[PDB]
This record gives C-alpha cells, structure tokens and sequence, in this order.
RNA sequence: UUGUUGAUUUUGUGGGUGGUGGUGCAUGUGAUGCCCGUUCUGGCGCGCGCUACACUGAC
C-alpha cells in the first residue's frame, strides 16, 4: 500500500533564480521565461547541465536543478565562450534656413 | 533532517466593482 | 392619481436615493462634477471620486421611465451627501441630457423648489421617516446581504404596507448610511450591482409582484 | 507622589508621572508577593486602593504601563525557563487581573493581551497541575482567560484539556479514560466526603501558599463551576460543541455514579442535554463560494484624439525634394 | 462610539486602521 | 483526458475525450469490438466511449 | 468532508424541494466511528469537518487565520510543511514581540470597583485576595 | 452520490464572441444608433452640442442623440447576465456601420468621455484594453445575420405589438436556441428597422418605454428564466 | 522678551472658540431660518509595391 517513488512526483510549478517557472513548459523554453535567457542560452545551459532535452521542467530533480543554477551564476569557470555572452537639430535649421531663402528666390 | 528537507522544498515552493469608473489623466 | 407624501395610506414602492452628490460651486454656482470641476474640487479638500451626479441622473431615469413610474405606484427621494433631502414629483420627465440635469439641480438647490406654469421637484425638511408613510418596510441594498428575489420579498410582504428601498448613489463607501432608520438589510444580487441597475431590478420586481405590466 | 509631580508644575513632570506609572505597577505585584495574611482587611484597604490609582495613571501614561507590561511578561518566561511554578506566585495571577482591568481584552489582536493569553495557555498546559497548590493555581488563571473572552467568546483549547484532567484527577484511574494524561494518582478524592455541606468555592489568593480534603472539594467546586460557565456560553456556539464536550459529559457521569447526593455534575450534565438536544448537528458547508464575474477591462485611448526630429527632419526634406525637384524644370 | 469602536475591533479592526490579515504576513516563513 | 494515437504515428490525435475532470487510470480498448473504449476515472464512473 | 453540496440551500429551488431538505436535515447522524482502529471502516468520508470550524474561532489571531484558510478557495498548490512543524510556545511568544506591527495600547472603557470578590463590580468573581 | 468536481476555485464564465454559434446567449442589437464624427478636432455629433453643424449636414438633430446608445449600454453592460458571461451587444449604426461590443469592456460611465472612445471606433475601426489582451469594441463586416447564432430567435420592440412577459417568452423557447432582441435607441421614428431580419414582433409593456428601460427589463427576465440572479 | 526695550513676551501643561462668513425671511431690529486672506515669480489628400498575423505552420 505504501509506495514512494524517489524521484518524486511532478512539479507543477518551480522557483528558479527568484522566478516561478511552469513545470508543463519545456526545460530550454520554460528557462528562457528568466530575464537576460534566450532559448540559445537556455540551450547551451541545458548543455552544460547535462539535462535531456526532452524533459519538461517539472520532472526535474533536485540535482539537475542545482546543476543548471551553478551554471548560470558562474559561467565563465565552465568555459563559456566570450562572445556567446544637438547635431540633428543644427541640421534640421540649416534645412529651414534654406526654406526661407528658398522662398526669397520666389 | 529538517535542514535537509529545507533545501528540497525550496524549488517546490513558488478589478472594478459597481459604479467605479475607469481612471482619469 | 398623483401621490404625494402627504397621503401615506396608499402602498407604493419608495426608493430612497442615498448619499447623492449633488453640490453647487461659484467661482457663476454650477453643479459639481467629478471630471468637468477638478481643481476646484481640491481647493474644498473633497475628494473628485465622491463628486459624481450622473449617477443619481441615471437612477432618476430608469426610475421616473420605469413603468411603475407611470403607473402611480412609486416615489422617488433624494438624499444629498450634504443633508439634504428632495421630493420627486412622479409626473416630473427630468432632461434626458445630464448639461441639462445639472442646470435643473442648481436651480433646486437654490431656489428650493422647481415649478411649472404642484412643484416638480422641492426640498423637504429632514428626517426622511416623517415623509415615508405610516406602515412601511426598510430595506437597503447591501452586497453582503442575502440574496433575495425581489419578487418574492414583495408577494409575502402584506398589502396595505409600503417598501422603501435605500438605494446608495455613492460609487464607493461603507453600507450604513441608511442603518439609523432602516430595520434590516437584504442583498439582490450575487453579483455587484450599479446603483440604476439595482432600482431597474426593484422596479422590474415590483412589476412584476403587484401586476403592473 | 502625584500632586508634587502634576504635568503643569513643571517640565517633564510627564515622564516622572509615566515612569511612575511603571513604577507603582510593580509596587502592586510586590505587595501580593510579600505575605499579608496577617493583615489582610489593611492589604485589601491598600491593595484596592493603589489599583484606582494605577487606573487613572493608565488613563494618561497607558504607553509607559504597557512597555513595563511587556517586560514583566518576557520576565516571567525567563523565570518559567529556569523555575517553572516556583517562579509563578500570587503577585502573577495578581498581575493577569491588573491587565483585564486596564487594557480592552475583547480585542483580536493587542499589545499586552495577547502575549499574556498565550503565556497563560501554556500554563494550562505545560504545568503539571499534580498538586492542590497547583490545581487550585490553574483554577484562578482559568477565572481570568474567562473574564479576558467574556465578550469574544474565543475558543481556548487548553481549557478543555486543563478541565479533563482536573475532574479525572479528583476521580482516581477508573479504566475507561485512558486517552487524558494524568500527573498525580494520589490526588483521588475519598468517598467519605458528604458533598452536601456548604464549602465555600472562593480560593483565597493567601491559601495558596498555605498549601485537606475540604480543600480539595472547594477547588473542585470552584473549577467546575467555571466549566458549567464555559458550556453555557462559548462552547454552546462552537460548531463542535458535541465533540468537545463528550469527553466531559463522561467525566461528570462518573462523578454522578460514583456519588449520588453531589449534585453540580448532573445539573451541568442534565444543561448538556439540553444544549445538545437543541442544537443541530449538520454536516458543514464552507467551499460555497460566490461565483466570480467575468474579467474587466479598462480602454485605452486619446482624450483628444488626432488624425523623433530625425523623423521630422527627413519629412521636411521630402517637402523640400518635391519643391526644388519642380524647380529645376 | 466607544462601544463601536470596540466592536470593530473584535472584528479584527487594528489601530496603528490595518487589519488582523496584514499582521499574519511573513510570520510563518520566519 | 483520454487521448488515441494512431501507432507509430505520434504526431497526430487520432481522438481525444475528456472523460471527467478526475485523473483517468484506466483506459483499455474493447478486445471483442474495436469502436468501443473504456474508461475509469477518480470519479468513480467507468464510462464506455466509442470512437 | 469539508462541505455536503446536498445540503446547501438554493434561491430558485422549489417548495417540495425545500421540505425534503430538512427531512435530510433532521435524519443525519455521524457516522464517524472513533474506536474502530481500521482506517478503511472508521466511514469517516461519509462525516464532515465540525472541529476544524471550531478553530477559526481560536483565541490566537494567526492560528485562526490558517483554520479560515478552508473556507477560502485551494488556489494554493500546497503549504510548505517545514515552516509549521517546529513551533513553540516560547517562538510563539518570541514571535509576538519581534512584530513587524506596532500598535497603540488601549483602554477599557468599563470600570470594575474590586478587581478580586469579597469572601459593586467585581472583575474577577469566585476569586478573593 | 456523485462525486464532487475535482477544482471547486470559482472560475470567470467564457467570454461569449461572434466566432461561437453553440452557446445560448442573450443578443441585443441596438438599432438606429445615432453616432458621427466631424472635423470641428472630430467630436461626437450631439443633438444639444452641435445643431448648427449638422443643420449645414442637412440631417435632422432630432435623431442625433448618441445619448440613448450610452444609457442602454450601461444598463446592459451593467446587468449581471453580461457579469455571467451570457450576454453580447450588437450596436447598428443608422449610417450602416456594425459593431460589436465584448463583454468585458468598461466604457466611460460619462458621457463626454463615451463621445471620446466612439471617435476613436470609428476612425481607428478598433479599441485597445490598457493592458493590450482583447478586442474590447470592433467594427465587422454587415450583415449582422452572420454574426448571429445558427439556431437563434429574432425579436423587436414593438409598442403596438402585443404585449407578452418576457420570462414565460424566454421559458417557452428552447434550449439550443438563443435570443435577440433589436431594440431601437432611436428616440423616435416607424419600427421597421430590423424588419428584414427579424420574424416576429413583440411588446414589452403596455405602456410606452424607452430603449434603456426596456432592454433592462428584458434582460431581467432571462436571469429569472436562465436563473443567472 | 522687544527693537536699544522693560514684563507688552518666552517656555511646559490643560483649554474655549467656526465668524470684519454669506443667503433669504418677518417694521433698522431678530439668543432671525438655512448652510459654510497678503504679496510676488512664470505660463495632409489621392495612389502603388512589399512583410506579418502560423500547424497547409515554425525550427
């Protein structure tokens, strides 16, 4: 009768880097939602944190959580790339002064 | 125990009425 | 016939139209609205939010158009924010344009009365009760109050009795303005009910329980 | 100390007074602590007395009271963290009544209320309650939560647990309540007490120390007293009164049973009866919420509607485009 | 107004007028 | 929801039914008639579908 | 448990229908049993939840708030449970006077002439110095 | 003995769209609405505010009263059948132009600043919501048939039609069908506006009633047949 | 304490006041009814072509 999976059960939710995260979402694309994440990055740190990229963010376990926040904190100790990471209105008189003048000639 | 127990919970845990009128500006 | 707050024999449908703001302010003495006088408003202290009349005109036109109105079988009152208390005359067929309702309340205001050659519209000396007639039932319009169906609440009501009915013109405040005078409270709606709409379904009710049609 | 010290002889005369006001509450604990029964008619004369006074200093120093209230409260935790009851004394329960009698207890919510309320809970239950001394202690303070909920009529669950084995104390067990815990078994009441004669049901605060069976009789009487009290007034609105009260209604059936002549069980219980019988019991309905309407929204739009320079600037030269390029031909 | 004043407060009316539901924020989490 | 899938062709729903709002445990296809599903639910009712 | 839906009463419905409610009204009886030890027969779904309405009626203000919580809509997914097993009496009282809220002490308007009974208005009675 | 819904959180109505034909619903067309803009700043034409200029139009002010359009929509806006999501306006312009009202707009309760979001309809031909989510007041396509339901009843307010209760009316009628009622905000004028589309012609009252009056009365009874409250 | 001046103020505690306030009414008067400032500083119309509004799609 009394059964507990270890892995534990879906997450509807998640609180991540002080952002809450839809668990239905997918992980690259439910990471992105985060400011400053695109899905490139989301990929990458996907990558990085050896997390399949085919799970959703709910089924996430406590490590692969733990694992994808130290990488977005401290990137560059993981070897990210660096690259992957007044007139007008003189203007604008001269322009009118020509107008006027303009006029004068007609 | 509940030390440990409080780092896992951590990722677990996450209109105009009657006769008001829309705002003015 | 015509009635009047002398007669309170007659049973009718009163609806009291509490806390009406309805003042006048010379910089000539116009009537004060929420929007059109701002400024002018904040130099009183008074807050624009409570500065809203066509509130009142609109609950005087379904109420006075009901057609309960014109069968003889409801009074209208006017209770201003600042005290003071109108009659409505059920024959009155008040601007359907509020420029032009405002222009009738300053003229009341200062006149104390609006004649036409009975007065249409005239100021009454506070209370209200000695108005209301002899034998008659309180109610007010409280969203926390039980729902009720005004149908209901006026077929076991008795007959020779009459119904006020304390409607707040008031966009926002606290539901006691009537609480000294009334006996009990009684809600219509599930659902938030503006102030002309709440009258509409107390006129349509009524209508509906005395066979008016 | 009042008059010479008024707020209009002199400045700061108001701080004097306030700190007084501190000063004079504690004078009043520290009477109650020191024996008077030699004197007690003088005490009363002084121990009134100065209360009246206090009344009035509350009245204009009401802040200085309450902060020397609090610290009296956070005083006497730290005095239960080392000594328990030996800490608690007369001038306590002296102190839980000087509290009602100057601060609103019917309030939610209060500055010196509430952390006496619950410090007076954990008395009811956190002692042990295995001495008269001790019993008859728990039964003041019990007087005073009542007095605190005369008007809100909150619901305390330590009195319901210091009410069970209070009347199970007296009645040791019998094999049938094994789910109160007892602290004292050699507590039992004999079976020759006539429970006919008047005993006064009055606790003297001065007793206290003093601290047979008459004794235990008129704590029992004063105790139970209070739970027919508790019955007719808090527990008769709860939803859960039939559930509360059951396990009293066993307690009082076995002092009925076991004493047949002793009569405030079967008058509470036969009250009981009658609560319950009124009472209907129905299942309760809470989820029935008020349907919620459909979203609003306000529009956005130009109060004066109309059919940044770099923009502007190419606009003007498109004009000026046109002009010169007709020129030209 | 004494006796409202009162009243209102053992509703829950909490003069600094707050609520007892603005007191029971972040008590639990610390 | 109860949810066909054509086998080997994840892609499309072939047929989708909310059988009730309670989690759905059970779902198996008739053996004898191949129009027929079956259906129990949290909700205690094992509604019989058809496609 | 937290709520029977056959026993609310609705506006619009039927004289008959109204009769037969208390009829339902009357006949109930808990059927929860207490010394039955087998969870799966105690037919405790079949009662409902009295003694926690009891306890939106607690004297502590916070606790009574978190019993008002069931008569509010379960918007919440669940409660983190590590942040109420731990409590004390002391945290409690601790708690109460690290407040974020500081109010105004109040007074009682009512005046009682003896603040313990004799052995006119006496506070505390049944109790003598 | 039925088991309880999973989620009992009180969840907001669908918000009724033309695009949905299935569900009953309450439809109110206000015919013969009296709306123009004209370059003065284009404001509301007003029968009060602007009689010169529309006398240079060579229309009549007597039907230039956008007045009677704002008072119906409030009171239909307002009722709680539209709160429950089971009622959608229509609005017919006299000049031919068809709007559609979304049950969630909040439009000005004054009337001067209602003159402020019509101009912007009409010329911008759609209103944005402060927070930019829905389509809050769109102009479509005439006729306004197609918008209609598939299986629908079609009702005017008649005076001189007989006189029936609308809740024995609303009763009577199924319950895949659903209801519209083309009340004319026109102040005066022969009730042959929506003579084409309609099949039958109803009273409400014996005596005379106006469009804001009548259309709330109307509603009123389809909450006490639908039983909305 | 003033601006030299002499008790006119200053300080602390309590504390009454709507008033060079209006409007009408009764042969000015009425314990009348009803309610409730000062000086400066600024102030496009007519026309084309192209891209999107996704699953007949995106990657």
């Amino acid at each position: 009768s009394l059964v507990v999976q270890e892995q534990g059960s879906f997450q509807h939710i998640l609180r991540l880097l002080n952002t809450n995260v839809d668990g239905n979402i997918k992980i690259v694309y439910a990471l992105t939602t985060i400011k400053g994440v695109g899905r490139r990055y989301s990929n990458l740190v996907c990558k990085k944190a050896d997390v399949d990229l085919h799970k959703r963010a709910g089924e996430l376990t406590q490590e692969e959580l733990e694992r994808i926040v130290q990488i977005m904190q401290n990137p560059t100790h993981y070897k990210i790339p660096a690259w992957f990471l007044t007139l007008a209105n003189n203007v604008e008189s001269k322009l009118r002064d020509d107008l006027e003048r303009l006029k004068k000639i007609r | 125990d509940k030390k440990a127990r409080r780092r896992t919970l951590r990722f677990y845990t996450s209109r105009f009425k009657g006769d008001d009128d829309i705002p003015y500006k | 016939p015509v009635l009047t707050s002398k007669d309170k024999i007659t049973k009718r449908m009163i609806v009291v139209l509490a806390m009406a703001s309805l003042e006048t302010h010379k910089i000539k003495y116009v009537l004060l609205n929420c929007d059109d006088h701002q400024g002018l408003l904040k130099k009183m202290g008074r807050d624009i939010s409570e500065a809203r009349p066509d509130i009142t005109h609109q609950c005087l036109l379904t109420l006075l158009d009901s057609p309960i109105n014109k069968a003889g079988k409801l009074q209208v009152y006017i209770q201003t924010s600042r005290g003071i208390l109108i009659e409505v005359n059920p024959t009155v067929r008040i601007p359907r344009t509020f420029k032009r309702f405002s222009g009738l309340m300053v003229q009341l205001l200062h006149k104390l009365s609006i004649r036409s050659v009975e007065k249409l519209l005239k100021v009454i000396k506070n209370p209200i009760t000695d108005h209301l007639p002899t034998k008659c039932r309180k109610v007010t319009l409280s969203f926390d109050a039980p729902v009720i169906r005004v149908q209901d609440y006026i077929e076991k009501l008795d007959d020779d009795e009459s119904i006020c009915v304390f409607v707040g013109a008031m966009a926002r405040g606290k539901d006691n303005f009537a609480d000294e005078y009334v006996d009990e409270k009684v809600g219509l709606s599930n659902y938030p009910l503006s102030a002309s709409v709440a009258c509409s379904k107390f006129c349509h009710g009524a209508e509906d329980a005395w066979n008016i049609l | 100390i009042i008059k010479a010290y008024q707020p209009k002889l002199a400045e700061g005369n108001k701080e004097k007074l306030g700190k007084f006001t501190a000063v004079l509450l504690r004078h009043i604990i520290f009477l109650s602590n020191q024996n008077y029964l030699k004197n007690v008619q003088s005490f009363k004369r002084t121990q009134n007395a100065l209360i009246s006074i206090l009344k009035s200093l509350s009245e204009k120093y009401n802040r200085e009271l309450s902060e020397e209230c609090r610290d009296y409260i956070n005083e006497m935790q730290a005095r239960y963290k080392k000594n328990h009851f030996d800490a608690l004394s007369n001038g306590d329960l002296v102190f839980f009544s000087i509290i009602g009698i100057l601060f609103s207890t019917s309030d939610q919510y209060h500055l010196v209320i509430t952390p006496a309320l619950i410090l007076m809970s954990q008395f009811l239950e956190q002692i042990k309650f295995n001495s008269l001394k001790r019993i008859a202690f728990g039964a003041v303070l019990v007087r005073i939560v009542s007095q605190y909920q005369r008007i809100s009529k909150r619901y305390i669950p330590e009195v319901v647990y210091f009410f069970q084995k209070i009347l199970l104390t007296f009645i040791v067990k019998p094999l049938d309540f094994e789910n109160i815990r007892l602290d004292s078994y050699e507590l039992g009441l004999p079976l020759d007490v006539d429970f006919t004669k008047k005993r006064s049901t009055i606790i003297p605060l001065h007793t206290l120390s003093t601290m047979p069976v008459d004794q235990c009789v008129s704590v029992l009487l004063n105790v139970m007293e209070s739970l027919d009290a508790t019955i007719s007034t808090v527990w008769k609105s709860l939803p859960a009164f039939n559930e509360i009260i059951l396990p009293i209604q066993q307690l009082l059936s076995a002092y009925t049973s076991k004493y047949s002549d002793f009569e405030k069980p079967r008058n509470i219980l036969n009250k009981v009866e009658k609560l319950t019988k009124f009472t209907e019991h129905i299942p309760l309905a809470l989820q029935n919420h008020k349907p919620v309407s459909i979203p609003t929204h306000a529009p956005k739009y130009e109060e004066n509607f109309n059919p940044k320079m770099k923009a502007q600037l190419k606009k003007e030269r498109k004009f000026t485009m046109k002009e010169i390029r007709k020129d030209a031909k | 107004e004494l006796e409202q004043q009162r009243l209102d407060r053992m509703n829950g009316m909490i003069e600094l007028e707050r609520g007892v539901e603005d007191l029971d924020d972040g008590f639990w989490e610390n | 929801l109860v949810s066909v899938y054509d086998s080997y062709n994840p892609r499309t729903i072939l047929l989708s039914i909310n059988a009730s709002t309670h989690p759905t445990h059970v779902t198996k296809f008739h053996t004898q008639d191949n129009k027929i599903l079956a259906t129990a639910s949290d909700d205690r009712v094992t509604r019989l579908w058809d496609i | 448990m937290l709520h029977n839906p056959a026993f609310i009463s609705n506006p619009f419905q039927t004289p008959d229908q109204v009769a037969n409610l208390k009829t339902l009204k009357e006949n109930y009886v808990d059927p929860f049993d207490v010394h039955e030890s087998d969870p799966e027969l105690t037919h405790a779904l079949d009662s409902s939840l009295w003694e926690l309405a009891s306890l939106m009626e607690h004297y502590h203000p916070n606790v009574a708030t978190l019993a008002k919580i069931f008569a509010q809509p379960f918007k919440k997914l669940s409660y983190n449970m590590e942040d109420f097993l731990d409590w004390n009496y002391d945290s409690l009282l601790n708690a109460e006077s690290s407040r974020k809220l500081k109010t105004l002490p109040t007074l009682e308007f009512e005046a009682f002439t003896n603040v313990f009974d004799n052995e006119g208005n006496v506070y505390l009675p049944g109790v003598a110095w």
